[PDB]
This record gives C-alpha cells, structure tokens and sequence, in this order.
C-alpha cells in the first residue's frame, strides 16, 4: 500500500449529520443537505484518488519487477502515455 | 461497414469539467492533499 | 368497446384472449391482413386488472440513433442541460403497464432475441436512468404472420421467438361469417355516411352482396372496409341502391 | 382558377371524382404518365378543400437521406439532440392541418414506407424530445407516374402498407388518348410564348401541322405538348408566315 | 469571348442556334460529339446571354460522392448531424439564379436522377430540416457524350430526366463530317503551339496533311488535331522544315 | 454435478460422456459432431461439469446466429472501429472466461477469413482485433459442433482444410433423438416431472398409450426441443383436465 | 544463441534449406517459400527470422486469407482520420509491426489484383500506403513469402504481375514434402512421439507396433505439420494401459463401430 497507514480517510461527523437531517428549520435541513453534498463530492474525491493509486501500483508492478531485476542500466524506457493507455485512463489525469 | 459521414448517433455523455474534479485529482499533491484536504474539512461543516 | 366480428371461431378465439388477459403472460400472435385480434385483445386487457396500466405501443421499425439498448433504455444522461424533461424510455413506460409491440417482423431478430433474454433478466441499465426492470407488466407483440419454416429457413432465431410467447392467437378463416361481414360492412357505410354527411343509406343490391362473396375478401374486413368506401364514393348519391361492386380500387376503362 | 384543361369527359369525370374526394379527409393517390400535372390538380383540390387557407407540403420523395422522419419531416425541435441539441423544425408536424404532398412516393424506401405507414395508421408522432405523439390534420398526397400494380407485387413496397395508403386512387386518361385538347394547349401556349418571347402574334399551325399533331404518339403527354411548344419556339423564327410543321421530335437528327 | 469560332455553314448555323437561345432561360441539353467544345460555346452563350451581368458557375454532375447526395443538393442546415457550421451552399443555392452549366450529365447515377426529379419543380430550395424551400430559378442547361435516347431506351436514365431538357440539343457535326476549317484551324493552332514552343515562326504540316485527315477518323474532333499538331511540332523541333512526314499515332506502337 | 441435465440412459450416451470427462481433463481442441436439437450443449454441461476448471464455469454459449459482418465483429472488436463506441472486445469470447474452452457453433456459416480466425485459435495464436496489434495471448481450449460433415465442405472448398483438420483433434459423434428410442419414454417422464414442477402441477397425472404410440409416430425432429413441446403441451392441457387427455401435440398453425 | 525445438530427420534437403537460410540471413532480399499445405513453412520463416533479421528484430504473421473486409485490407494500410464510422483514434499497425521487421504470409494467392499490385508498389519503393490523407513512409521491412501454388501458376492465370511476381520472388526455397521424407519422417514421428509422451505427463513409454508404422507410411498425410503428428498421438492416446499402443483410428468418423 501506498503509505495506506498516512492516507487520511477522512469522514463527516454522521451524528451531527442526523441532526441536520432532524432539523425542524427547511433552510437549515437545505443547508445540511448541501454539506452532505459536499461531503459525498469529498468521499469521491477520495475513492477516485484511492483508485488511482491503485491502478498505477498495478501497472508500475506490470514492469517494475523486470526493471529492478534486469538493473539500473537495464532500464527500458517508459511513456506516460502508454503508461496510461494501459491502465485506460486519461493521460492527463495520469500525467 | 465502411462508409463515412453517415447519420450521426446520439451522444450519450458528456465532459462534464468540473473545478471540483481537478482539485479532486490534486495533482496528487499527497502531504500537500492532505493539508489541503484537512483545511477544506476545517471549512466544511459537520465534517469529522 | 366498439363493435367486432362475432364468428363462433373468432367468439371462442375472443372468449380465450379474454381468459389470458389477467394473467400477465407475454403476448406474441401472427396477425393476418385485416387482423384485429391485436384489438381484440386490448380490449381483454381493458377488461382485465391489467387496464389503467400503462399502454405504450411501439411499432419497431424506426431506430434512432445508436437506439438498440438505448431505445430499451432512452434515459441518456451527459451532452445535454445535466436534467432530462421526460426520458423514462421504452422499458420504463412498459413498467408498470401493458407493452405491446409492433412492427416486429422486420424488427432485428437480435433485438428481439435480447428483448427476450430480458424479459427475464430484466438487466436495464442507462446514463440517463437504470432499473433492475423485473416490473412483471404484461407484454404484447406483434409477430406479423412470421413463418415458423422462417425459424426452420433461419432467417429469425427459433429460441429467440419460442422464448418470448409459450402460446399465441389463431386466426380466424375469412371465409366464416359472410353474412356478419355484411352487417360489418352496413355499420362501417353508415359510419362513413355520418362523416361525409351522407343523407341516408340507399340500400344495396342482392347481386352486389353475391359479387361480394366472389371477391372473396382477400384483405377480410380491410378490404371491406376499402371496397365499401369505394362504392360509396363512387356512387356520389344516395337516391337509390347500388348494384356495383368493385373488387379491387384498381380498375379500368 | 388553377385548375387546367379538364374538357374531356372523362375528365369531367375526374373533376367530379375529385368533388367526392372533397368530402372525404382520407389521403388518396393521384396516378398518370410523367408530366401529368396531377399534382397541380390535387394541389388545387387541397385549395378548394376544408382549408381554403391551408400550408402544402411539395416534399420531394428523394430529397432525404440517410436521416430519419424527425431530421427533416418531423423535425427535432426538442434539445437532446445527436451532438448538439437545438430547435429544428419538422415538415411533417409544421403542415399539420394543411397539405402534405408527396412528390414521386413510389420511388421510396420500401422499409422506410413500411415505418411510415405504421406510424400513419397508428396516427402516433412518436420520434424523440417530445411528451405527446399527437396527431396532424395534414392533407396527405401523392403523385408519380410509375404502375405500383406491378411494383407491389415485386416487393418495391409493402403490400400491406400499399393497400392502406390506397383509399381512392384514380388515373388520369393520358393526354395523347383524349386527343381533343391537342388545339386548346397549342393556341394557350402559342399565346403564352408570343407575350414571353415578346412575339406580335401566332403564326398559327398550318394543317400540315395539325396533321403531325393529330398522328403523334405524343408519349409525353402533357410534357409532350411543352415539347411541342418548344418546337414552336423554333416556328417563333418563322412568326412571319403560318407554321408548316410546328411538330418536332429532339431524337431525329436534322440533314 | 475566346472562342475560335468554326468559321464554317454548320459552325455558324450551331451558332446562330446558340444565339437564337441565348435570351431563353429555359433548360438546356447538349449533344454534341466528342471533342465538341460546348464547355466553351455554352460559356459564351451564357456571356452573350440575356444575363450577362450575371453569376454564372458551373458544376461537375458526377463529381458529387454517392454519401452526400442531398448535401451536394442543399448544404444541411446543421441542426442536427455533427455538423456545426449552419447550412453549406447548395447547389441552387451556389448558382443563385446563375448559369450552372451541366457537364458529364449521361454519368451521373440513379440518386441523382432521383433529385433531379424534385430540381425539376421552380426553386423550391429546402435544405436539410430547414424552415421553408427558397424559390431560385437558376439557367439550367446540360450536355451528353452519350446519346441520351439511347440511355432512355436502356432506362439507365429517367424519363422525367429526359423531359428536363427544354430545348432542342444542338450537336456538333464530326470532324469528319465537317473537316471545313481544318486548315486555318491547324495553321492557328500551329501558331499557337509556336509561341508556347517559343518559336518565332514555323512552317505549318499542311502539306497532304490535309489529304491525311481527310482519310482520318479523327475521334479526338476538336482535341487530338491540335493535339497532334503540337506533338509533331515538338518532334520536329525545327523551323525550316517542310510540311512532309508528320503524323500521330499515340496509341500505336512504332517498329 | 450440473443437475446431471438430459440424463441419457443410453450406453453410447455413457461412452460419450466418458469422452468427454476426458477431454475436459485435458485442454485441447475438440470437435463435437452434433445434429440440430441435439445435444444442445449438454455435453458441454457435462465437460464443464468434469472441466479442469470446475470450480470456474467455461463461458459455454456455444450457439450463436450472426450475420457474416457480425461474426468477424464478434471474433475482433474495438472501440474505434465499426459503428458501435467506446466498446472494444464487446463480445469477449476470451474475456468470457480464461482458459476453460471456447466453444462455438454453426461454424460453417463462417467465412474462409472466419475459419482461418478459427484455425489461428485452434493453435497458439493472438487475439483479432481491427486495429492495432493484438499481441495479447489468452490461453484457452476450444471447443466446436456442426450439423454438417465438414469433410465434404473441404471436399467442396466450402471451408479451410487445414482449420478442419486441426479442429477435428478428435471428433465427438452425437445421437439425435431418432438414435434415443428406449430412453425417450424415461426422457419423457423426466419432462413430464419437471413440467409439473415448473407448471405447479400437482404431478405427472399419468400417459396414454394412444399418446405414447403418436409420441413415437411423431418425426420429433430435436432431441429435447420435440420432447420440450410435447411436455408443454401436455402440462397445457391436463393442468386443467387433470387426467392424461389422451396426446397433447403443439402446432404452430391451427385450423377447424 | 536460442535455438527452437525441431524435429530430427536424416533430410540432407532441410539442412540444405537451412544452410541457404543461413546464407540469406545477412541477405536483406524478398524470400520466397513454396511450402505446401501443413508443411510448417511458417516455423521455417520463423526460424529465418531468428537469424536472417536483426537480433530481436519484429515479426509479424498476417495472412490474407485471414482478411474479412477489403475495406479493412484498406485500413491495414494506415488511416489518418476520416475513415469509417468512428475515426476518433487509428492506428493500422501492420506498417508499425512492418517497420523494424521482416514481412511474413501464407497462402498469398487469394488476394485480389488490387490488394496485390498496392503490396508490390509499396514494397518495391520501400513507401507505406496511407488510407488517410498523409506523407508515405519508407518503412525498411523485410518480405517472406510462403504459398503453395506455383508462381508461373499464378503468372499463366495473371493473378500476379510480371512486376509483383518478380519482385516479390527474389529467393525461392522449396520445402521437400513429407512424402518425401520416408526415413527422416519416421525419426521424427518417434521424436514427436517423445515429446506428446512429455506433453500428456503419462511416464508409461507409448509404444509401437509395426501395422502401425506400415499403415502411417499408407497414410498420405499430406501436412508434413505437427498437427498430423498430433493426430496420430492422439489416435495413440485414445488407447491406454498398454506399454505400446495396437492400431490406430484414421478419423473418429472412421471405425464409428
Ligand atoms: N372486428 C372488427 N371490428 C371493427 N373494425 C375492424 C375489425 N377488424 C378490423 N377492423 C378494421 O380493420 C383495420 C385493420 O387494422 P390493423 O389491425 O392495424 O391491420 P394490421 O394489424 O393487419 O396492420 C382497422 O383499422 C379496423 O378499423
Ligand atoms: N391540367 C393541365 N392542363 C394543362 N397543362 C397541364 C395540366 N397538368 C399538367 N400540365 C402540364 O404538364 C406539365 C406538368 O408536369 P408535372 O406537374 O411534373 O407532372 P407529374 O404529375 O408527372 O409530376 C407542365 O408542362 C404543365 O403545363
Ligand atoms: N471552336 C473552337 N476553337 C478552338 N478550340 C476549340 C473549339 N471548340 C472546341 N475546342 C477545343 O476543345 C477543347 C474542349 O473539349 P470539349 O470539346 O469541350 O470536350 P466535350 O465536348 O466532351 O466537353 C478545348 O481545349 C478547346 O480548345
Ligand atoms: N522440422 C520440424 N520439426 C518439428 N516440428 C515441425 C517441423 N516442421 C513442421 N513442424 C510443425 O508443423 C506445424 C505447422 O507447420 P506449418 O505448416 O509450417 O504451419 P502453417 O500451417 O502456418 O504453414 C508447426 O506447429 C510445427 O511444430
Ligand atoms: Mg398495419
Ligand atoms: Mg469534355
Ligand atoms: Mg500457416
């Protein structure tokens, strides 16, 4: 795992999110909506970021092994983008 | 099956480039992300 | 409803359709020129449980776009405002309601074949919008007089049409209940009278009756619904009978 | 007004088979040789029908390609569309109430005109971007000059589809088997060219001419009495005295 | 204007037909032989026409692709499609009301027939899912190296298609059949051949040349006379040379 | 075990399966002479069912009717190419599941380009792909039947010789249901049995021996498939008569 | 260095074969082979590809026979954009897995006259055909060629041009038919023989018998590939328990009792 210990994981407080979902006032409930929303975009962006991770740990160990074998002055060369063709994500979100 | 410029399909997707979704990406600014993260949980309400 | 044939082949056909329309069974019958037992059927079905569902009725032979899956499933989300002002799609309008189809013949044998493996499975799914499907409403087809020797010449996938319907409607002969298609014909020429403003029926001659039986039909009663439309707009008046029949609009002179 | 020529009897009959067409709002078929005219006829019926003040559709049969009904016929007003989205109007919901004419619809897709007679009989607009198919008032017409007798039962089109689409088709009496409006058409259109090619007068047609008329084939019919006319744009050169032999056929090669 | 005139009875009874048409705008269809030169009589026609002050751009018939057909009719309006950049010019649309002189028109395959049938009917221009078709009667003329009533009996082309032409096709005599201004034909065209050959001045190969072409079938009628000119002035290459031994047979091979 | 499915009695039956528990243990091409509704996969139930990979089911679907287009689509896919998007390998007959044993059928519909294709797969051979290099390697058995005698169709150069030859590493002959004559009443009370089942039938009420004797007279063309109509048929009827109700016959057309 | 396992066979005509492989091997010329159906030119091609290209040089086996659509035969040539129905992305490949490498084909005679004389004007000038609008490449590839019927075949029918036939035939090795080799065909079924009783993990020898060996030489077995060979191990595998196997099956059709 990349540094999955140093990974901060973090998530909204679940009870003060039952109190915006008990909120008597409308505006206040919109405005925990809105938080929620936020938080939901959040765990996205960490899902996402967490399977990125993922899929480049794969693809490096896709040749990583044959290059610390074969050595240093062994190095066959790498492209970014065939790097990213392989995983089939964007290139500029691998870049 | 080779013929060009016919009728076009329906596109059924879209870009959608969101200012959200590259900061989302982070340029995985890693320690950086995680600041950047803490300080965004700071200023969002009921989180953590 | 409206008024139908009554043959006593085609009243006991009727008395089964109506027997099978509260059962929700999928619904695949050959359907001969004139037809109507896809009318006589959703009449069942209005008097069945299954009426106040929902009706859609699509003739499958237009294809938009990539349509296939996405006409299954017309709920196509991106390139567009992010909202969709009503893209349910052809699966979701047949959820929860009556889904006939039409125009099946000429519809891809694959689509049907796909339209059958998920008329179990049910495995809907869509950017705009998906549904594990499963909604259980009855369904109905138009095969279109499809030839099971078609199946046998290959032409369209025996499992595909097998899978889809366990039982269909039988067609009735043209030939029974001459006498009745005269009553048919009656009704639909006063029908045609009320819409020209006709002022009356002037009556018809024995011989033309006769002549009818010769022709005998061949579009049952689309052809006599054509051929009494003919003679009534042929005779321009209707001062007395007419004694002339014309077996096809065709004609020379 | 706009109708023209008519005197033969059996077009009286025609006149008075399209005063019965009149009443009924069904679409029908107009059938007769190429340069028939038919369409005019109808168009001028369409006039003379419910909507005296109505829209009319020419559309073309092979004006359409490679598009469905909601391109150009139905139109794609509603967004979602392929790629960009954006109002786009439609011929066929646009003529509602009016007329829709079909110029040469036997020369059509036989699975496209398969598609668009279920959609007719059913009376449905389906297509996309739209809550409610509905259904339009247009005046549905057609006219060409090829004999579906014989494509139908080709498979050129539906047979089923064909027997629907036909209501009250009648075919108009070729122009060279009536043989009486031989005259009329000449002197209407030695009148209409002497005022375009700014000419005094008729030369008139000699009875040499008169001869050549009366035994011509005159496979054009009503196109063979504009090519007549033509060959009279030749006789203009010859305003000065009677025209010998106004009749010409363009396949013959001259000396 | 630059066009070599015939200078010979036939030459000047095509021309003066080409005049005698110049002021009608009615379709046209040409028949002339190979190697004819209509591309340039029917341009200068249009200059002497009653548009003079007119736009007049011709178009290759068979040129447009067998996918784009209605594009090359009428530019889509791009209200659907991927395409994005409003409505390309259509073919009426290009012309305006100009000359749009056909070319290689026997060519051209069914679908385009197909269309022609509604460019037929006066303007009407209705572009792809657009709002109403623009009436724009443009000169229509045409051609055929083929011989059109043969087509027709054939039925490659359509019958409507041959109704299309207006006026009566003017042909160009052989050059066999005229082999009138041969001569001053080859002496100018000499001259021309040697002002590009950058010659002051050479002898002309008249000399039983004459005689030659006279026995010659000559099926390149305008073309392969100064085409062969030009090759034998290239072989020679001389000036002070007589008009004696000069002779083309591409095609045939030498020993 | 698979349900033990079409349970042939029949001893040729039992040496096929055994065959066929073989051939599965191994993981090379084989050919399955089979005939129209006969051994409908069945066999292939069984392979799977003594395959190598037994924990992981093969993709079977050996069946499939496709236009010759659509067969090479089927055989290579990418997203670029042809009319579909943004889809590459959409049929994945590989992708399906590795190793195993790709199985196909009406192999003789295939083009001579579509049986060279076969017979690259038939060895170690790359994926088809329209565009592109494909020097990607699944490794998978092949698995194939026709109702044809292909040995004719080479004969006739209706197909690849060398395709035909290494595919038929060793040829599984079929019985078709005229072949099933002792088993078919066993077949038939089997069908009855799960017609009753599926049709909440109380049981099989009993048979007729006038419906045996027209069962019998009957051509029954499918192995299962008459066996298959026959069973509806008589669930049809005698879920309402309760009783045998003599033969119950389906007809795709019905008169008087 | 590595060599690939090959049958052994006292065939002075294969090492023959060989050795002219060798000597073409630092020869960068068309190479033209006349192998029969299933006379596994293509391990002979494979083999001269080991040596007669660069070390570790591409190869590419591309028939085109194997070719669906003539249209895709055009987009085997690369296409810029434009073409088809989707030309968001196009990469043909073939000229790529050409460059750098050697060209390899078998059964070159079903090609049309089109496919054929494109080959011969991109070969002899060393240029790529570009199915979208772009600069032709001189891409330096090699050519191999393995087909059975004769090329003064082809030239009587016309298939192949007088150019395209010669240019594409600069050096011509003819495969000796498995007929041919009696002696060298029996070591090397025993040796395939060895190498299917390695494959099938069975430690029990496989065994012979003389009516066997008697009926194999009746055989014609026209395909001199491994695939006939596997045939007859597999007609020795369906008897087992034996330490060497009696008779054989021709055809599971065959002998169906
Ligand atoms: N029993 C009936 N009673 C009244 N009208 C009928 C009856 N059967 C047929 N028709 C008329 O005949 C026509 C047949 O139409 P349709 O069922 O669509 O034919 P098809 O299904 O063969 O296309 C209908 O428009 C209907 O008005
Ligand atoms: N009723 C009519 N009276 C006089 N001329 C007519 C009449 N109908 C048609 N024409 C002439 O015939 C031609 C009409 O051809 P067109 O309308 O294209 O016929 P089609 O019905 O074959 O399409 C014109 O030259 C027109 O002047
Ligand atoms: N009267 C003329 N004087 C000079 N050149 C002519 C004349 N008529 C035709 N040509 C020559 O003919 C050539 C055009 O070919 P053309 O005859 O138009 O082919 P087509 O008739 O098949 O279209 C031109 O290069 C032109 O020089
Ligand atoms: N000398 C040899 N030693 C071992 N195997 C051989 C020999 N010659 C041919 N083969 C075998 O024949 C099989 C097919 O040969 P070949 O006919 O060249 O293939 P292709 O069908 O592509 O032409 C190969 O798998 C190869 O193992
Ligand atoms: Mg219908
Ligand atoms: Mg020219
Ligand atoms: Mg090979």
């Amino acid at each position: 795992e990349l540094n999955a210990d140093s990974i901060p994981r973090l998530k909204i407080n679940q009870q003060y999110a039952a109190m915006g979902n008990s909120a008597r006032n409308d505006a206040d409930g919109q405005f925990i909506r809105s938080n929620l929303q936020e938080a939901r975009w959040l765990i996205k962006s960490l899902e996402s970021r967490n399977d990125t991770l993922l899929r480049v740990s794969r693809c490096i160990v896709e040749q990583q092994q044959a290059f610390f074998e074969q050595g240093e002055e062994y190095m066959k060369p790498m492209v970014l983008a065939d790097i990213a063709q392989a995983v089939e994500m964007h290139e500029s979100t691998i870049s | 099956m080779k013929q060009g410029l016919q009728l076009r399909l329906s596109q059924q997707l879209a870009m959608t480039p969101q200012l959200q979704q590259a900061i989302r990406l982070l340029q995985l600014s890693t320690l950086e992300l995680q600041q950047e993260l803490q300080q965004a949980l700071e200023s969002n309400p009921l989180l953590e | 409803d409206n008024l139908l044939g009554e043959a006593n082949s085609f009243l006991e056909v009727l008395e089964q359709v109506s027997h099978l329309a509260p059962l929700d069974k999928p619904v695949l019958i050959i359907g001969e020129r004139g037809t109507g037992k896809e009318l006589i059927a959703s009449r069942l079905h209005y008097l069945s449980s299954r009426w106040q569902g929902p009706f859609i009725s699509l003739n499958c032979a237009a294809l938009n776009e990539n349509l296939l899956d996405s006409e299954l499933f017309g709920h196509e989300a991106g390139a567009f405002t992010g909202a969709q002002k009503r893209h349910p799609g052809r699966f979701e309008r047949a959820d929860g309601g009556t889904l006939f189809l039409d125009e099946l013949a000429t519809a891809p044998m694959m689509v049907q074949e796909k339209l059958l493996r998920v008329i179990e499975y049910g495995e809907l799914e869509r950017v705009g919008g998906s549904q594990p499907l499963q909604v259980n409403v009855r369904l109905v087809c138009a095969t279109n007089a499809d030839l099971p020797a078609m199946v046998n010449e290959g032409t369209f996938r025996a499992d595909l049409l097998d899978r889809l319907a366990f039982d269909v409607v039988q067609l009735p002969p043209l030939r029974e209940r001459e006498s009745d298609i005269m009553l048919m014909a009656e009704y639909f020429a006063i029908q045609m009278c009320r819409e020209i403003k006709l002022p009356l029926f002037p009556g018809f001659t024995e011989r033309a009756r006769e002549t009818l039986l010769n022709y005998r039909w061949p579009g049952n009663i689309r052809e006599l619904k054509n051929v009494v439309e003919r003679s009534v707009y042929r005779h321009g008046t209707s001062d007395y009978p007419l004694d002339d029949i014309i077996i096809d609009p065709f004609k020379r002179r």
